[PDB]
Formats: C-alpha cells, structure tokens, sequence
C-alpha cells in the first residue's frame, strides 16, 4: 500500500506533498518490474557548486518602493532587491507579485 | 525396496561412484534420508531418488 | 507490459496518461516547485536529458556492481530460502524418541 | 527452556530446528526495529544547516526554543 | 467430481481452485537385496549353555 | 549515519549567508529504491508434509 | 542530537532546512491557508509567540 | 511509517493536505525524542470569542 | 497505448525506449 501510494502519487501523477518517497525534491519517477516486487528510480536533484550571497528575508530593511513590508521572498543585492528560488542563484526582475 | 534392512521406495540409477572405503557402504545425505547405496554382493554403486 | 504501459503513459507527450501533460514540459514543472522556469532557460532541459542519458547508462553500468537495489532482493529470496530450509530440516528432527 | 544441566541440552538438540527458528524470527524483529529507527533518523538526520560558526541562546523572537529544545527531554 | 465433494464436506461445492491429496506414483516390485548365505550363529547354543 | 556541516550562523538584519545559492550544473542522483510487493506464494499440503 | 538537529533546522531563519523558508515568516504561512496575512498585521506574530 | 510520514510531512516541510496528523489547522509542528518512540506537539489553532 | 507503437524515441529524453526494458534482463 506504500507502493500503491507511490505508483499512484509518485509514478503516475505529480506531487504537491514535498518529502514523499525519497528526499530533497523529486524531478521524475520511473518504474521497472523487478523479481519479487517492483522497484523505482527516484531521480533526485543534487546541486554541486555552492556559492554565497547576502540575504535579508523579512524586508525589515530599507523600503525603496514606498512602505514595503513585503515578504515571502529571498534576497540578493546589487540589484535593488532580488528573489531567488532555493535551488538556483538567480535575480528576478522584481518580487513575485 | 528393503536394502539390508533399510526400508524405502524410489528409483535406482547406476553411477560409477568412488571412495566407499571398506566399511562405509550406505551414503546418507544431510537430512537423514538415504541418498546412495553400495551392494555387498556385487561391489556396485547406485544413487537413489 | 503494464510497467511499459505505465512508463510509455508518460513517454508520448502528444498524448499522455501522466496528468495529461507532455513529458518534456513535465520535467520543467516538478523542478518549478524549486527551480525557476527562466533558470532552466530551456538550456538545462537538454542538459538534464543528457544527464538523464548519463543517468540511465550509469543506471545500467552501476547496476552490475553490488548495489543496494540488488541487496534486499537477494535478501528476500534468501529470507524465503532460509525459512523453507528451516521448514524442511524440521521434517527430520526426531521430536519423539525413536 | 533448559537449565544449565547437561541432561536438558541433549534433549534440546533433538528439537534443534525450534531453536534456530526462534533465533531467526526475533532476528527478523530486531532487523525491523533497526531499519525503522534508522529511517526515523534518516528523515530527521537528512536535515542540514547545523553550522558551527552553534550558540545556546535564542535569536528569533519565538521564545524558549533554546530552553524547551531539551528541557522537555529530562521531564520525560 | 467425487473427491472435491469429499474435501469441502458439502454437496455441490462452490467455484474456485482446490488442491487435492497428490497421488504418488505406485511402485511395482518387491525387489529387496540381502547379504548372501551365511552360517548359523545359533544364539540358542550360547543362551542354553 | 549522517551529520551535516557548514558555516556562518545567526548573523544580523542581513540574515546569514546562504550556503546553497547554487549556480551548478545539476547532477541527478540515480538512487534506486527497491520495494517489496509480494512474497513467494507458498502452499503446504497438510497430509504430505 | 538529531531531534535538536531536526528542531534547529527550523530555528535559524537565516539558514534553515524547513523548505528553506525563515521561521518567523513560516508562522505566517501555515496560518495563511486559513487566516489572512493582513489579519495577523504582524501584530499577532508577537502574540502567537 | 505513520511517524515517518509525520516527520517528513508534518515536521520537516509544510502541508498542503488539510486534515493530517491532528485536527483543525496545523500552525507549527515540533518533535522531541521520548523514551520508546518520539512524540510531537501539534500546535493546533483554536479560536475563542 | 495507441497502436497507430513504434520502438524508437521521439521526445529528446534519450534511452527511454532502450532503458524501458533493458533494466529488466539485468535484474
């Protein structure tokens, strides 16, 4: 039934729950019939070449667009303030919405 | 069969065995079944299944 | 056949049974909970597929060694076999005295 | 099943498939508690960010999360 | 038809699969082999001494 | 079994330094996971055993 | 240690292992499926803490 | 495995499923190691007035 | 599973015709 849950939710459809049937993220999922029980290939997502940057999440600092207590957003500098996802270091145009 | 007192039933397949020294004649397996036999009157070998 | 039926249910991005969504699109969406759609640029799509190519060959090549996936499989067919041998040696154990 | 007397060891070896059964079954029990509790670890221990450059006072305003982090331990 | 009725203890039993007894191969010969002719040790010559 | 390690904890208003702002080439771990679904099916005749 | 490792994985809103999101932010988001972000005003954040 | 599900989905990450591992909403989740099994503190959200 | 079934890849994700059942016989 754990396998039934995985072949229904990890294999067939996509996921909204995060930490199911492996670790990290889940990029794809596959399935091959094996003797005495099926077995999968959880294609996990592993980064390699780490970097660093300053980050101030809560916007407790320096409203430029007038009265900004915006949130929910990561920070890197040298733009004005930029949002990055938690995998790839990249400045957005602006905050999300 | 009733081979020298041992009772049982099965096939006989003649195979040229070896190294039944002088006294050791009946070849048992690990589980106390009879798995091999030497006749005392013909000096021949067999294997039982 | 059903596993192939399950797998090729995603392998036809024209018409697919994995939420109806095309597959080359679908690699850019389970990342997009974490990675960014601008960030894969459509560039790393070829790089993930080449890595997926590099996965599946190394999935084949790493399988010949003693792998964790083979590990439990050889265990359970032994865990069967150790059970039945304990069940078969039971037959000749002489519970009673004769 | 037996004392240390040798008269029970001789009778036990005729039941010797039982003793290799009961030691095999509980080994399957202990291997289940192994692979579960290790997985209880491997979900939590998969957690990261333990960066030493570790101090024992709170910084976020949510209080006592340094105090009640392991104060509830010794009460249990 | 008769023997699956013998198992379920019920006239006209239901569908399904039913393992029977098994009916081993019946052996054919009474062949048994002993050691050839030996003297009479005559335990009576030692008991009644 | 595991213990992680990294740097630069609990800094001021500009909170900390991100260890995982990764611009990498994304490797993809294969990470095969096997899951049981059926035992060997066992039958045992009561009489033969 | 691992439970502390699990707990302090959320207790460093600079760098956190609970979906990467800061903790004082994170209290305002599992509410925000039900409560409203305007409604906590950042006021009840101190009151919930 | 129910606990594995809770430490992976209630403790570590956040939730999109609603009625899991408690009742009402789920504001936070914690974890402390207890003797013979870990135990949590499901900080449920209860209104009054 | 629409028959009008061919044994070569069309999407760029490679070997999904090859590794669809090559991993079978290795097991």
């Amino acid at each position: 039934a754990q396998a039934i849950e995985k072949v229904n939710e990890c294999v067939k459809s996509q996921t909204t729950r995060i930490n199911f049937c492996g670790n990290g993220n889940h990029i794809l999922s596959l399935v091959q019939n094996a003797p005495y029980g099926l077995y999968f290939i959880h294609f996990s997502y592993v980064p390699i070449s780490f970097t660093t940057a300053n980050v101030s999440p809560g916007l407790c600092i320096s409203g430029d667009r007038g009265l900004a207590p915006k949130a929910g957003y990561f920070v890197q500098d040298d733009g004005e303030w930029k949002f990055t996802g938690s995998s790839y270091y990249y400045p957005e145009p602006i905050t999300d919405k | 069969y009733d081979l020298y007192g041992i009772t049982g039933q099965g096939v006989f397949k003649e195979v040229k065995a070896d190294y039944y020294n002088s006294w050791q004649t009946l070849l048992y397996d690990v589980n106390g079944n009879l798995n091999g036999f030497r006749d005392l009157t013909t000096n021949k070998t067999y294997t039982i299944r | 056949g059903y596993t192939t039926g399950a797998t090729a249910a995603a392998m036809f991005p024209p018409w697919s049974a994995a939420a109806g969504v095309p597959f080359s699109l679908s690699v850019q969406y389970r990342i997009n909970g974490l990675g960014v759609t601008m960030n894969v640029l459509s560039e790393n799509q070829k790089m993930i597929a080449s890595a997926f190519n590099n996965a599946l060959g190394a999935i084949q090549d790493g399988f010949d060694a003693t792998n964790s996936a083979l590990g439990k499989i050889q265990s359970v067919v032994n865990a069967n076999a150790e059970a039945l041998n304990n069940l078969l040696n039971q037959l000749s154990n002489r519970f009673g005295a004769i | 099943v037996c004392g240390d007397n040798t008269a029970c060891r001789q009778q036990l070896v005729e039941y010797g498939s039982f003793c290799v059964n009961v030691n095999a079954i509980l080994n399957e029990v202990n291997n289940l508690l192994d692979n579960m509790q290790l997985q209880v670890a491997s979900a939590l221990m998969q957690g990261v960010t333990i960066s030493s450059r570790s101090t024992c006072a709170e910084d976020g305003n949510g209080p006592s999360a340094i105090r009640g982090r392991s104060a509830i331990e010794d009460l249990l | 038809t008769s023997e699956i009725k013998c198992k379920t203890q019920s006239m006209l039993p239901s569908t399904g699969v039913y393992e029977l007894s098994g009916y081993t191969v019946q052996p054919v010969g009474v062949v048994y082999r002993r050691v050839a002719n030996l003297p009479a040790c005559n335990i009576e010559e030692w008991l009644t001494a | 079994p595991y213990t992680p390690m990294l740097v630069n904890d609990s800094v001021q208003s500009v909170d900390g330094l991100y260890e995982m702002q990764i611009p990498t080439n994304f490797t993809i771990g294969h990470h095969e996971e096997f899951i049981q679904t059926r035992s060997p099916k066992v039958t045992i005749d009561c009489a033969a055993f």
